Parts: structure tokens; C-alpha cells; sequence
């Protein structure tokens, strides 16, 4: 199988320096052209830099020239970003793409590695137990959940009852703080009767701090 | 250099209907355009090229169409696989621009939104910080609307709110909005209620709860 796979992306200190690799499988690599593109966090798609099969000629971007160079070495089969001086502006995650046959549209995309360029300081989150004070019903549905507050950067995974519970759960997109650091509440939808011996609990996973809390929302 | 223009930038159809999707460039491009298609976390893939031309693997009911400066793509019969978002690209002049995109929504009947209102943990109350919950759960359409009255008192700038996408089975949204206020500022007030209207239900919704020393 064709494949794109890329890596080295992380957490970076803005006027710092990344290098990011594009590693190619499947196919005849010193043939094809290769590019970056970026998508911002959210927002649309921006082309970055381009290179000729050989390596003899590259091409950039405006908003990225004189700071990015790309690179290429055919023996080992890997594309290569190498980045200097970042804007926190140059957060995006980062595709390389390989360009289809005569000209510049892109017919293979790998996975993606997101950049994150702050001077905000890597920090596991607290985890908040969402239970409601509505000790009432008879109502018909219940909700309980969890407030994941305060942590830096993305990404973190939640579960329920260590992958048991699946159904009725919403896990919410993080949300940028006006501290800035990230917060997102996962809540757990279910209808009043199996809770009576079903006990609950959050399975929050924070990989860039090695946080890993299970709270479990005490019922009434 | 040639922006490019994505009309409208959302749509709303029914699995099976026909989807027509328009963009357009600020001068001719004559037919070196690409389409790409780009599911909810995944990367893009290249649908159409050229214009007209399908890349394979890509299903027939994909269609592309139009010249100059002006052009279609066409999804015949939409599959629940097809509810994604939909980007083009002009390569006919440097440097290479994008269009800013399509997202194609599933429409669906109207939803009852169920209101759910969360006090802060005493957990969270000892560090000094106080975060109420308001979950509209489950509902459609997205356009919905939730204030906070604290002590019957209009509260601004002091929320956050979160949707999630359209769900897997029943297609519709959820949403999170977050009041987050010191302790101090938190404790000199009584009632906390979250108004909400929609759509989909009577007059406007309210539920609430008082610190009740």
C-alpha cells in the first residue's frame, strides 16, 4: 500500500526550530514531486513548499520563505520540513501530499502532524466531576459527566467505564481559554433504570503531562 | 492572486438527494481545477481533477463539471459517508490557491433539546474558580441560543460554549456552554440559571439551582 507517513511534530516555543518528516511507502519516491500544505487550527487550507524529484529545485510560500527549507533524501525515501524561527501563527497541522502526474494538484495526502507554537508551558489538566445537584425524577433521561479543565496542548482522549460505556456519551471539542490553556467537558446521557447497580466514571488521558485520571461521578 | 470562492460555505440535504456544490475563482482558470474531499478528522482526498476528470477508486455519482471560472461538483445520491467537507483548488496560475470550502451537513427532522444544569464542584471551589454547566443534549438544528441569569441578572463575557459534530445514529448535535466565575464572585450570589431558546420547543426553556447555605 501507497503510503504517506509523517512525524516530528509537537510543542514548540515560538522563534524556535522544528524539523518534520514525510516517510513514503508503496511506490517509486525519486520519481514524484512532493509538497507541504497546511490547514490552520479550524480554518482552511494553505499550499507551503514544493520540490522537484531530484532535489534540484524547491519552492516556497510568502508567508513562509527565508524561515522554511524543504529537504529530501531519495536513499532512506522521506520528505523532510525544516523550520526556523515560528510565528505562533505557523500552528497548523502539516500534510505532505506528493503532486499527481503533469502539474501542481496533490493525488496523494498522508496522515497530518500538528505544530504548536506557544510560549504557553505544557500542563496536565484537572478533572471535575459533573454531577447534578438535581437529587430529582421521575424525569425521563439522566446526565452526569465530567469538566476537563486547564491543560496544555492537545490533545487528551476520554472514555467511560474503561471503554464499557459508549452509548449516550458526548465528549465536547476542547475550547481555548482567555487564560490560555484548554478545556472540554465529556458528558454521559442515559435513561434512569440500569443505573441502579452501573456506577460511572471518567477515563481522562493526557499523553504530553502523563496525566491519567479516572474520576467516577458520585450518584444520588 | 486568485482567491477562491466556496457559495454557500454549508449545506443541508437528505441521504439520497442530490448535492451541487459551487465554487469560483476572480478570473478564467479554464479547467485546472481540483476537488478534494475531507472527512471529519481524516485527510483529504483527491476526488475530482481537471475539472471532469475522476481519480479512481472514487464512485461514479461524484461528478465534476464547468470552465473558466466558474464550476460543479456533483454528489448524484448522498451516502451517509458523503456528509463531509468539500474543497477545490485552481493550478493554472501561481502561486496555488484553495477554496475555503463546502460542508456538507445531514438535514434531519426538528429535535427536542433536553437541558441539563451542572453546580461546581466543591472540588473545583477550593482552588479559588467556579465553572457552571448548561448541556442542550441531543437536537437539531444547530442554531440554538442559551443565556445565564445570575439572580435573574444577564450575564456577558464570562461563557465559553462547545458543539459536537452531527451524532453517528441519530444525526443530531449536542452542546456545552460554560460559566466559569471566581469563588468569591461565585458565593456573594444565590440563583444560577441557564435560559435556553430553540426551535424546537414551546417558549423559552430554564432550568436552575441556588447555593441554599
Amino acid at each position: 500500500e501507497v503510503q504517506l507517513l509523517e512525524s516530528g511534530g509537537g510543542l514548540v516555543q515560538p522563534g524556535g526550530s522544528l524539523r518534520l518528516s514525510c516517510a513514503a511507502s508503496g511506490f517509486t519516491f525519486s520519481i514524484y514531486p512532493m509538497f507541504w500544505v497546511r490547514q490552520a487550527p479550524g480554518k482552511g487550507l494553505e499550499w507551503v513548499s514544493w520540490i522537484g524529484p531530484s532535489g534540484g529545485i524547491t519552492k516556497y510560500a510568502d508567508s513562509v520563505k527565508g524561515r522554511f527549507t524543504i529537504s529530501r533524501d531519495n536513499s532512506k525515501n522521506t520528505l523532510y520540513l525544516q523550520m526556523n524561527s515560528l510565528r505562533a501563527e505557523d500552528t497548523a497541522t502539516y500534510y505532505c501530499a506528493r503532486e499527481g502526474h503533469n502539474d501542481w494538484y496533490f493525488d496523494l495526502w498522508g496522515r497530518g502532524t500538528l505544530v504548536t507554537v506557544s510560549s504557553a508551558s505544557t500542563k496536565g489538566p484537572s478533572v471535575f466531576p459533573l454531577a447534578p445537584c438535581s437529587r430529582s425524577t421521575s424525569e425521563s433521561t439522566a446526565a452526569l459527566g465530567c469538566l476537563v479543565k486547564d491543560y496544555f496542548p492537545e490533545p487528551v482522549t476520554v472514555s467511560w467505564n474503561s471503554g464499557a460505556l459508549t452509548s449516550g456519551v458526548h465528549t465536547f471539542p476542547a475550547v481555548l481559554q482567555s487564560s490560555g490553556l484548554y478545556s472540554l467537558s465529556s458528558v454521559v446521557t442515559v435513561p434512569s433504570s440500569n443505573f441502579g447497580t452501573q456506577t460511572y466514571t471518567c477515563n481522562v488521558d493526557h499523553k504530553p503531562s502523563n496525566t491519567k485520571v479516572d474520576k467516577t461521578v458520585e450518584r444520588k | 492572486d486568485i482567491q477562491m470562492t466556496q457559495s454557500p460555505g454549508t449545506l443541508s440535504l437528505s441521504p439520497g438527494e442530490r448535492a451541487t456544490l459551487s465554487c469560483r475563482a476572480s478570473q478564467s482558470v479554464s479547467s485546472y481545477l481540483a476537488w478534494y474531499q475531507q472527512k471529519p478528522g481524516q485527510a483529504p482526498r483527491l476526488l475530482i481533477y481537471d475539472a471532469s476528470n475522476r481519480a479512481t477508486g472514487i464512485p461514479a455519482r461524484f461528478s465534476g463539471s464547468g470552465s473558466g471560472t466558474e464550476f460543479t461538483l456533483t454528489i448524484s445520491s448522498l451516502q451517509s459517508e458523503d456528509f463531509a467537507v468539500y474543497y477545490c483548488q485552481q493550478y493554472d496560475k501561481w502561486p496555488l490557491t484553495f477554496g475555503g470550502g463546502t460542508k456538507v451537513e445531514i438535514k434531519r427532522t426538528v429535535a427536542a433539546p433536553s437541558v441539563f444544569i451542572f453546580p461546581p464542584s466543591d472540588e473545583q471551589l477550593k482552588s479559588g474558580t467556579a465553572s457552571v454547566v448548561c448541556l442542550l443534549n441531543n437536537f437539531y438544528p444547530r442554531e440554538a441560543k442559551v443565556q445565564w441569569k445570575v439572580d435573574n441578572a444577564l450575564q456577558s463575557g464570562n461563557s465559553q460554549e462547545s458543539v459536537t459534530e452531527q451524532d453517528s445514529k441519530d444525526s443530531t448535535y449536542s452542546l456545552s456552554s460554560t460559566l466559569t466565575l471566581s469563588k468569591a464572585d461565585y458565593e456573594k450570589h444565590k440563583v444560577y440559571a441557564c435560559e435556553v431558546t430553540h426551535q424546537g420547543l414551546s417558549s423559552p426553556v430554564t432550568k436552575s439551582f441556588n447555593r441554599g447555605e
